[PDB]
């Protein structure tokens, strides 16, 4: 029983897509390519997130 | 396309000027003829008779009504006054950059700004801008969509206005459009062909809406003035300098308008 | 222990390498012409798509420039100190400037006893309280007054009058002795050690007058001294929050000290 | 043609009536002395001239001194004044006579400005063609003489370059001289006491520089003005060369 | 000179390698009253002029109460040694006022009208320090609605404080609670515990070592600048400390924070 509460404004999809760029330095090739092999599905891929 | 060019080789009366000035100037002038003895002192520096356009605005308001600059290379001596800081640097921010602008229908759809390059400019003979902030369900922040009187105002009567809001944030404007028009624009570069002259005090225009960056490009001047004889005869005197300030459009095409060229 | 101070960092010229708080000082002008009650949880979801946190920006709201230079306080990572440029305030928002945005250590001046002098140009006195009156009388090597007698303070010459900041640079290498109203002023010896990349101002209105060293050879402008034309406080509020990036940018948060206190005390 | 391998000057410090009126002390040259004796400068060699105001230093001034520095209180409303005797004494100039009533003058290039003192010079000017009859004026009729000054106790009057003029000064209580600037006069330096940084020294439109010798201070209080220049003399004399 | 990078030290195991400072002692009003000689701070300056400090080394603070003494205890001295009197009744005021004065804490505004607050990590608490501070707390579920208590009614809060001077709440991490200070008199800050503060030292003269400056309930360390002894006079209790000065200056060292090798990592 209230007046609606207003969902928070998400981000800027400019910032957005920087930070997800800025975040390749934390790769590791190895695992990488292992992860690549991993077949990711509709399950796996959304699972963990 | 690629321009080659060669860093070793040596390579060894057809424009037409505008000087937008304000009413008070010819005022003061006082001579039904001192737009022909300047046209004379022009030639005399090297410009034909009839190169040199002389306009007439009354108010840096005014003037900023869709200002109609329509010559190979602008001049406008705008006055300085300490309460029309902003306005004059709206001014400033309008005439000396390239705008490339859409319509806004601000009654039916609801509007954001893409990049730090995209505002809102508004223009008329009185514009009351209120904007409300909504969220991703179309639902005001600080404010009622459906009340207007709790919009949060960001303009009051102005002739002038280039509104910056947060970007990526829909919005919904209650721009009185009877007597304003408001546009989408994305400003594009800088306009070379107009060079404004601050006839007055110091130097206050900020044309980059960025708060850390204040430019003064090479096309914003500034002269103390006590007589507008003295401020004329400086520009005929330097026109040489302005020009080399100036450049001509690098604007492919916009809409159509009037020009006055040779 | 010293974290390594003294030793040297080899860096390559060729190898690729590619919760903060922010205050927002205003003053209630800002307030009261924006003239609503949830401006600040408006701003808050605003900033939130500039990507800071809800709950890590606050905002601090001060009545004067004058009152807000009684021991300002530096609260967060990030201090925006917006300040409204007066034409008859120019050199309080000088000194309220250089004694935010530069650091500080400051060591106690009792007055009543002891003569000081200024050591090198790095050093100043800066009292501050409700009302700092401060006349200076300087003596020659025989500890006698110059141009004033030691004992009246009527000879002495005036330096600053009721002001709420005063940053006093007098001749150095010279004793004086300070007649200060110490029972609203607190006056103590300090001196400029550098920057203080926690906090930013930004002018509104005005004409970019800001002197931030003694030196008058030089006023210089940093990237932390911004200036903007303003008829909005709306306005203002959504150029800051729509910019915050490049404000930050241009700061640095490893400024942040302890205590929020403008100035480091040793006894 | 110079080839190269890769205590004893006086000092003037002119301010205005205000500055001593405010201080109300009648020994404060001599403390200042004291002072300059701390900072390194034997006693009598540090001089204090007063003027009226800007508007009456203007008139002729003159800056006997190995390094010049005035202090110059700034006013919104006499922005061209200040700018005028900042260039005129940050500038040197090789002037000569002008006598408007025997001769037409006219402005060779961009270093030639006509520079005018005295109680009041009130300047007209009529510019002729090549055949020596007035562009919108009349040579006869002087009342239609276009007014480039009036009641100005220093003017800087820049013209067309290459037109002859018909001048109508009022020589009466003003002298008006051709003036070339040679370049600039590093024997004297310029401190703004308040105000906001606007001084344009170049007659060009397209250039107001800023200069060392040009300085700006935020002040509340003339003591403290003088306490400043007193401690940071050495700056201030490094800002500019010597000569007298 | 490479400030602010964490340069690894590296120091040798075999090698021999064959005043300036200013102290200050905080007491209560109470010792002065009991001492009731006018001189007594200028005797125990030679006292400690004799034991090596320079006349004018030494402070004597004198706060009236362990209470009053709370509101921002702010000690500025190379060295401080507080005598705090204990009273059976005041065992958590006491250890509230030897955790601030004892560990570091950076601390950030709470803006608690417009920001529900969490502590996320074992070392941030609330520290709140005022005239009269009466903590009220809503904890909330995901849907921002109050578990016990209601977010409209602050009447249904839970209070956790009633006119303290000086409280340290801490509250379960990782959820979101809302707050009803009365900040008219009292500010409340989100403070993390960096670690201790060498400058500082606290006596306690009276009862027994009841004194923990850990939230943590299974863990009560007594370090070496919280010490105790037992009275009956305060002239006693300063000759005490006057003898013994240079064991408690080791005890204690000088401030990590301000020693201009800590520039940019909050302090200098
Ligand atoms: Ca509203
Ligand atoms: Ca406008
Ligand atoms: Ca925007
Ligand atoms: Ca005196
Ligand atoms: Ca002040
Ligand atoms: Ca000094
Ligand atoms: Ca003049
Ligand atoms: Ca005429
Ligand atoms: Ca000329
Ligand atoms: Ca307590
Ligand atoms: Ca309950
Ligand atoms: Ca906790």
């Amino acid at each position: 029983n209230s007046v609606t509460v207003r969902q928070d404004l998400e981000r800027q999809l400019g910032e957005l897509r920087e930070e997800f760029n800025a975040l390749s330095q934390e790769i590791a090739m190895s695992q990488l390519i292992d992860l690549a092999l991993l077949p990711l599905d509709m399950f796996s891929m959304f699972s963990g997130i | 396309l690629p321009i080659t060019g060669s860093m070793d080789i040596a390579y060894a009366l057809t424009s037409t000027l505008c000087l937008y000035y304000p009413t008070e100037a010819a005022t003061e002038i006082n001579d039904n003829s001192w737009k022909d003895t300047l046209s004379q002192l022009f030639l005399t520096k090297g410009w034909p008779t009839g190169s040199v356009y002389f306009k007439e605005y009354t108010n840096i308001a005014s003037f900023s009504v869709d200002p109609q600059l329509y010559c190979d290379y602008n001049v406008v001596l705008m006055k300085y006054d300490a309460t029309l800081q902003l306005d004059m640097s709206e001014l400033a921010d309008l005439i000396l950059n390239e705008w490339l602008c859409n319509p806004m229908d601000i009654t039916l759809y609801y509007y954001q700004q893409t990049d730090e390059a995209n505002k809102w400019i508004s223009m008329g003979s009185s514009c009351t801008i209120k904007v409300c902030p909504l969220n991703t369900q179309t639902l005001g922040i600080g404010c009622l969509t459906t009340d207007a009187t709790t919009f949060e105002e960001v303009a009051t009567a102005e002739k002038l206005v280039i509104t910056d809001v947060v970007d990526g944030v829909n919005h919904k404007l209650d721009v009185t459009t009877a007597t304003c028009t408001i546009r989408n624009c994305k400003k594009l570069g800088p306009r070379e062909n107009v060079a404004v002259i601050q006839v007055g005090g110091s130097d206050i225009l900020d044309i980059t809406a960025d708060p850390t960056t204040a430019p003064q490009t090479e096309r914003m001047m500034r002269i103390n003035w006590k007589k507008w004889w003295q401020v004329f005869y400086t520009v005929v005197d330097y026109v040489d300098q302005i020009i080399q300030v100036m450049s001509k459009r690098s604007r492919s095409l916009n809409s159509a308008a009037f020009y006055y060229r040779v």
